[PDB]
C-alpha cells in the first residue's frame, strides 16, 4: 500500500525549494491525509504598474524579467502582442526563428527541471552510495539504449565521488534532505538512485549545451536578446554555420533526452505506479505552440502544431476552441483591492494590498485566472490530452508507447505520475521535430533572408500576444494610447496553475491536486513537494 | 578532507536567471564547483531540503564555525515593513540583513541586487532597494541582467583564492567590468565610419552596421561581452540587437526608451 501515517493538523511547507521564486504551502491534514489545502505566493514587484507610460518597444525586455528559468517566452508574448496592436504580420524566417528558439527553450527547461528540480522528492541520493555499480551497469543496459556513461567504471566512478562528498560532513544542498536516514515514501532500490544520480551530474553539463544552441539564435541565455516589433534581429541566425552548430548541440541535448531523461522517467513512473491514482484535476487549457501561422492570435490558435484548446471534466470527447473573451481574472482571495474581480485581462487591474500571512480570506499575490467560471490546469499535460483527444500523430504515437510501458490507462494521466510523465512525453515529440524545423529555416533564409518587417506604431490600438510556454497558456495584452502603454497585463501559466481560490472560492489547479495525499511522515512531507513540483512551479512567472 | 569554503545564497525579489546564469559556468562546471571548491550550503533553487528543513539548513549555515560567504540574488522589496517579500513568514530585509551580519564578504549577483533592478524602475510599487543601500554596508557587484557566469564565478573564486578584487565606483571588479562594451565591440569601425542602421529590415542592418541610430548602449556601459561572449557562442550586438545597457544602475530608467538615444 502507499505509505501513510495517521497524522492529523496543520502542515507549512515554506519555502517550498527546487521551484523558481517564492511559495508557501498550507495544508489541513487529516488521518494521514490532506483534506484542504492554500497556494500563497509570498512575493511582488508589479511588472504591470512599472509598464505604464512606457514605449511600447520597451515592453518585451521588462516582461522578459518576468522570469530567468523561462527565460525567452515573455519577450516572445511580448513581441507578439505588439505585433498584434501595431497589425504586422512577421516574416516567415522570423516566425521560423522564433518558434526555435521556443522548443529550444523547452529542452533546457524540461530537462533541468525533471533533473535538478524535480527527482530529488523520487530519488533518495545517499542510497546510491549502497548499490552495486555492477548490478546498476546491468539494469541500465536493459532499460536504456547502450551508453558509456552506463558504464560500471562510469556508475562506480560517480559513486566515489559522491562517497568522497558525503564523508566530508558538508553536504550543501542535501543538508536535512527529506530523504536522509531513509523514508517510507522513497521506493526505489539503490542501483535505480546510482543511474539517476549519474545522468542527473550529467543533465548539469548537458544543459549548458542545450542554452548554448538556444543562444546560437537568442544572442544570449539567460535572456535572449533578438526579437523586435516586426521580426527579429539575428541575420547571422539565418547562415550556414551558426545553424549546423545549432543543429548539432541540438542532436547532442536529443540524445540525452532518449537515452537518459525518457528512460530514467519511465522508471521512476513504474515504481510509483501508485503515483497515477493522486494528484488528478479536471479542466486542461492550452494556446498552442509551434504555429505554421503567426500572422494573428487568431491563426496561432488555428494552426499551432501543439494544438490549442479547452478540456472540460476530463470529457476527452471534446476539445472546445479557445474563446480568449472568456478569459478573467479574479482576485477576492488575492493581495490586491477589493473592486477587482472579473477583469478580463485588457481591462485588468493590478492594485495592491497586502493584509497579513496566512489571512485566509485574502492569501497569495497571484490573481485567479478563470475561464468562464472555471479553474484550469495548463502546461504539458494540459497539451498532451488536448493534442492526444485531437488525434497529432506524434503525440498518439508517444502517449500510447507510455501507456503500453507502464500497463495503465489514458485515465491515469489525470494524475501527478501523468504530469510528470506529459514533460517527458512533449520533450520527445519537440526533439522528433527539431531537424525538420531547423532544415525548413535553413531553405527560407536561403531563398531570401527577409527577417523583420515595416510597421508604423498606431495612437490607440490593443493586442493580445498568446503562447504556450513550457509551464503552459500564457498571454500578454496591451492597451496602447497617445503611443505609448496605457495598460499591459501578463496572466502566466503559474498563475492558472498554482494561483489562489476564485471569487466562487472555488481552489485553483495546485490547490484540487493536493486533496487526497498521502503523508507518510508529516516532518519531511515529500508527498507534498511530488505534486506540487509536478506543476513546475514560477513564482516571479505567476505574480509578476 | 580539506575543509570547502561555505557560501550561502539567498534570493530575494528575483527573477532567477541569476542562478540560472551561474550554471551555465564551463570553467569549471556547476557541479565540480559545488562538489571541489565551495560548500554551497543553502540554494532554495536547486537544494534538496524545503520548508522548516531548509529554513533550519540556511541558520546551520549562518552559525558554521568556519564562517561563509554571502551572494544575494534580487532586490529588496521595503514597503510595508518589508512584508511583499516573505521566505519562511520572515521579511527577505530581515533575513537578508541578519545573513549579512556575520559574512566573511558579500557579492551582489545582478543588477537586482547590485542596484535595485528592474523591482525599482518607476513608480517602484514594492519600494525596492539594492542590497548595499537597503544594509548600509559595501558589497561586490556582479551587475548585468543576469552577469556572464565568467564573471560571478570568476568574481567568487577571486575573493576566495586572492582577496577582493579592485572595484569600480559602482562597485563592479575592474577585472570584468573596466571597459565599456563598444570599446570591444566588432561594429566599431561601422561606428567609427558612421555607418548606423536605420531600422531592422535595412540593407545597413543585413550587412551588419553599428546599431547605435537603434538605440545601442554600448557607449554607456561597462561589461566585457563582446571579449567573452555568453554560452561561448553570441552576444547581443552579434544577434544584431543594441545593447540595453543592463549592467549600470538603475538602467531601466536611465536607458529607456531602448530602441533610441533621446
Ligand atoms: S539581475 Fe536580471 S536576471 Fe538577475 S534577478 Fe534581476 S531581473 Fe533577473
Ligand atoms: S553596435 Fe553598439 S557597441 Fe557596437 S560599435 Fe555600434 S554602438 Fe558601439
Ligand atoms: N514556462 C514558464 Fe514561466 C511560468 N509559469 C512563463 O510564462
Ligand atoms: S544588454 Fe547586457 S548582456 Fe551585455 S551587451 Fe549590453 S551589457
Ligand atoms: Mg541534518
Ligand atoms: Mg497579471
Ligand atoms: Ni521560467
Amino acid at each position: 500500500p502507499t505509505p501513510q501515517s495517521t497524522f492529523t493538523g496543520p502542515i507549512v511547507v515554506d519555502p517550498i525549494t527546487r521551484i523558481e521564486g517564492h511559495l508557501r504551502i498550507m495544508v489541513e491534514v487529516e488521518n494521514g491525509k490532506v483534506k484542504d489545502a492554500w497556494s500563497s505566493s509570498q512575493l511582488f514587484r508589479g511588472l504591470e504598474i512599472i509598464l505604464k507610460g512606457r514605449d511600447p518597444r520597451d515592453a518585451q525586455h521588462f516582461t522578459q524579467r518576468a522570469c530567468g528559468c523561462c527565460t525567452y517566452v515573455h519577450a516572445l508574448a511580448s513581441s507578439r502582442c505588439v505585433d498584434d496592436a501595431v497589425k504586422v504580420s512577421i516574416p516567415a524566417n522570423a516566425r521560423m526563428m522564433r518558434n526555435l528558439v521556443m522548443a529550444s527553450q523547452y529542452l533546457h527547461d524540461h530537462l533541468v527541471h525533471f533533473y535538478h528540480l524535480h527527482a530529488l522528492d523520487w530519488v533518495d541520493v545517499t542510497a546510491a552510495l549502497k548499490a552495486d555499480p555492477n548490478k546498476a551497469a546491468k539494469l541500465a543496459a536493459s532499460i536504456a539504449p547502450a551508453r558509456p556513461g552506463n558504464s560500471a567504471k562510469a556508475l562506480k566512478a560517480v559513486q566515489d565521488k559522491l562517497k568522497a562528498f558525503v564523508e566530508s560532513g558538508q553536504l550543501g544542498i542535501f543538508t536535512n534532505a527529506y530523504f536522509l536516514g531513509g523514508h517510507k515514501a522513497y521506493y526505489l532500490p539503490p542501483e535505480v538512485d546510482l543511474i539517476a544520480t549519474a545522468h542527473y551530474l550529467e543533465a548539469l553539463h548537458m544543459q549548458v549545451k542545450a542554452a548554448s544552441a538556444m543562444a546560437i539564435l537568442g544572442g544570449k541565455n539567460p535572456h535572449t536578446q533578438f526579437t523586435v516589433v516586426g521580426g527579429c534581429s539575428n541575420y547571422q541566425g539565418l547562415t550556414k554555420d551558426p545553424l549546423a552548430n545549432y543543429l548539432a548541440l541540438s542532436k547532442e541535448v536529443c540524445q540525452f533526452v532518449n537515452e537518459c531523461y525518457i528512460p530514467d522517467l519511465l522508471a521512476v513512473a513504474g515504481f510509483y505506479k501508485d503515483w497515477g491514482g493522486i494528484g488528478g484535476t479536471s479542466n486542461y487549457l492550452a494556446f498552442g505552440e509551434f504555429a505554421t501561422d503567426d500572422s494573428s492570435p487568431e491563426k496561432h490558435l488555428a494552426t499551432s502544431q501543439f494544438p490549442s484548446g479547452v478540456i472540460t471534466g476530463r470529457d476527452l470527447g471534446k476539445v472546445d476552441n479557445v474563446d480568449l473573451g472568456a478569459i478573467y481574472e479574479d482576485v477576492k482571495y488575492s493581495w490586491y483591492a477589493p473592486g477587482g474581480d472579473g477583469k478580463h485581462p485588457y481591462d485588468g487591474v493590478t492594485d495592491p494590498k497586502y493584509t497579513k500571512l496566512d489571512d485566509k480570506d485574502h492569501y497569495s499575490w497571484m490573481k485567479a485566472p478563470r475561464y468562464k467560471g472555471k479553474a484550469m490546469e495548463v502546461g504539458p499535460l494540459a497539451r498532451t490530452f488536448i493534442a492526444y483527444a485531437k488525434g497529432q500523430p506524434d503525440f498518439k504515437k508517444v502517449v500510447d508507447m507510455v501507456l503500453g510501458k507502464l500497463s495503465v490507462p489514458a485515465t491515469a494521466l489525470h494524475s501527478t505520475l501523468g504530469r510528470t510523465a506529459a514533460r517527458g512525453i512533449e520533450t520527445a515529440i519537440v526533439c522528433a521535430n527539431m531537424e525538420k524545423w531547423i532544415k525548413e529555416m535553413a531553405d527560407s533564409g536561403a531563398k531570401d533572408n527577409t527577417l523583420c518587417a515595416k510597421w508604423e506604431m498606431p495612437e490607440e490600438s490593443k493586442g493580445v500576444g498568446l503562447a504556450d510556454a513550457p509551464r503552459g497558456a500564457l498571454s500578454h495584452w496591451i492597451r496602447i494610447k497617445g503611443k505609448k502603454i496605457d495598460n499591459f497585463q501578463l496572466v502566466v501559466p503559474s498563475t492558472w496553475n498554482l494561483g489562489p481560490r476564485g471569487a466562487q472560492g472555488d481552489k485553483s489547479p495546485v490547490e484540487e491536486a493536493l486533496i487526497g495525499t498521502p503523508i507518510a511522515d508529516p516532518k519531511r512531507p515529500v508527498e507534498i513537494l511530488r505534486t506540487v513540483h509536478a506543476f513546475d512551479p514560477c513564482i516571479a512567472c505567476g505574480v509578476h | 578532507a580539506k575543509h570547502r569554503p561555505s557560501v550561502v545564497w539567498l534570493h530575494n525579489a528575483e527573477c532567477t536567471g541569476c542562478t540560472e546564469a551561474a550554471i551555465r559556468t564551463i570553467k569549471p562546471y556547476i557541479d565540480a564547483l559545488i562538489l571541489d571548491t565551495i560548500s554551497l550550503d543553502y540554494q532554495e533553487t536547486i537544494m534538496a531540503a524545503a520548508g522548516e528543513a531548509a529554513e533550519a539548513a540556511l541558520h546551520q549555515a549562518l552559525e558554521g564555525k568556519d564562517g561563509y560567504y554571502l551572494v544575494v540574488e534580487g532586490g529588496l522589496p521595503t514597503i510595508d515593513g518589508g512584508q511583499w517579500g516573505m521566505v519562511a513568514g520572515h521579511p527577505m530585509i530581515e533575513t537578508t540583513k541578519k545573513a549579512a551580519a556575520k559574512a566573511k564578504g558579500i557579492i551582489c549577483i545582478g543588477t537586482c541586487s547590485a542596484y535595485g533592478g528592474v523591482q525599482k524602475a518607476k513608480p517602484n510599487p514594492s519600494q525596492a532597494k539594492g542590497v548595499s543601500e537597503a544594509l548600509g554596508v559595501k558589497t561586490i557587484n556582479i551587475p548585468g541582467c543576469p552577469p556572464n557566469p565568467i564573471n560571478f564565478v570568476g568574481a567568487v573564486v577571486h575573493v576566495l583564492t586572492k582577496g577582493i578584487p579592485d572595484l569600480d565606483e559602482n562597485g563592479r571588479p575592474k577585472l570584468f567590468y573596466g571597459e565599456l562594451v563598444h570599446d570591444n565591440c566588432p561594429r566599431l569601425p561601422h561606428f567609427e565610419a558612421s555607418e548606423f542602421a536605420p531600422s531592422f529590415d535595412s540593407e545597413e542592418a543585413k550587412k551588419g552596421f553599428c546599431l547605435y541610430e537603434l538605440g545601442c548602449k554600448g557607449p554607456v556601459t561597462y561589461n566585457n561581452c563582446p571579449k567573452v561572449l555568453f554560452n561561448q557562442v553570441n552576444w547581443p550586438v552579434q544577434a544584431g540587437h543594441p545593447c540595453l545597457g543592463c549592467s549600470e544602475p538603475d538602467f531601466w530608467d536611465t536607458m529607456t526608451p531602448f530602441y533610441e538615444q533621446g
